[PDB]
């Protein structure tokens, strides 16, 4: 009767939405999960070129030193 | 059919948890990472600092010879 | 059940997510200046360093 | 209570996500600030090479 037809109706309306909701918020998730491995892995590159970074800082350190032993022996003309 | 809306369901609350999982592990990977740059770029700057100062110095004392 | 409010959580979520992409792709240029700041002036320090060497030995 | 649980997942990593996007925020300040630094570096460098080529020039001369 009336009161069966309203709850069939009712439970098929609710499982397709629940199908369709709970698909949109598996494709978001998955959309993000993509984006969010592309920028970690653009951050790894990023930590990549600031190590280089730090190495030629220091090689300019070491150059300074090697400098100052130059500037002594110019200086050490006796 | 309704047991076809109800599969589909369940299919994706556990694909939403396992995802979720991996976001999880994804965001705090990237915290991990912020967090060991912060300290590269820290250094770097205190590096960087001294440097110029350093060679600004070595410059002068050149200027002499 | 009421998986509706599931979505707006998770588009919240997404919108955070790109917007940290975007912010880390917009530093690069920062880091690639650094980079080729530091390039130039190593170069530099080197070439100099070498000057004071060949003075060093005339 | 299971949306309220995948709720709370979710709130986890969107916790997570905010101070990533803060930190992430102060990191592009911190490299603003490096970059002026190295700029400024790589001017130092310039005058360390002339000075340097200046004074090798004197001793080439000064040793025939």
């Amino acid at each position: 009767a009336d009161r069966q037809q309203y709850l069939r109706q009712e439970v098929l309306r609710r499982a397709e939405a629940t199908a369709a909701s709970t698909s949109r918020s598996l494709a978001l998730m998955y959309e993000s999960e993509k984006v969010g491995v592309a920028s970690s892995e653009e951050l790894a590159r990023q930590r990549g070129v600031l190590e280089r970074t730090e190495k030629m800082v220091d090689k300019m350190d070491q150059d300074l030193k090697i400098s100052q032993k130059h500037i002594n022996s110019i200086k050490s003309v006796f | 059919h309704l047991r076809a809306y109800h599969q589909k369901i369940d299919s994706n609350l556990d694909e939403l948890s396992m995802g979720l999982g991996r976001l999880k592990d994804i965001a705090l990977g990237m915290q991990t990472e912020i967090e060991e740059q912060d300290d590269i770029l820290d250094r770097l700057t205190t590096k960087v600092d001294k440097l110029d100062v350093n060679i600004k110095s070595t410059e002068r004392k050149v200027r002499q010879l | 059940e009421s998986w509706e409010t599931l979505e707006a959580d998770l588009i919240e979520l997404s919108q955070l997510v790109t917007d940290f992409s975007l912010l880390v792709n917009s530093q690069q240029e920062k880091i690639d200046s650094i980079a080729d700041h530091v390039n130039s002036a190593a170069v530099n320090v080197e070439e100099g360093t070498k000057n004071l060497g060949k003075a060093a030995k005339y | 209570d299971r949306v309220r649980n995948l709720q709370s997942e979710v709130e986890g990593v969107k916790n997570i996500m905010t101070q990533n996007v803060e930190r992430i925020l102060a990191r592009g300040e911190n490299l603003e600030h490096l970059r002026n630094k190295t700029e400024d570096l790589e001017a130092t460098s310039e005058h360390f090479k002339t000075t340097s080529q200046k004074v090798a020039r004197k001793f080439w001369w000064k040793n025939v």
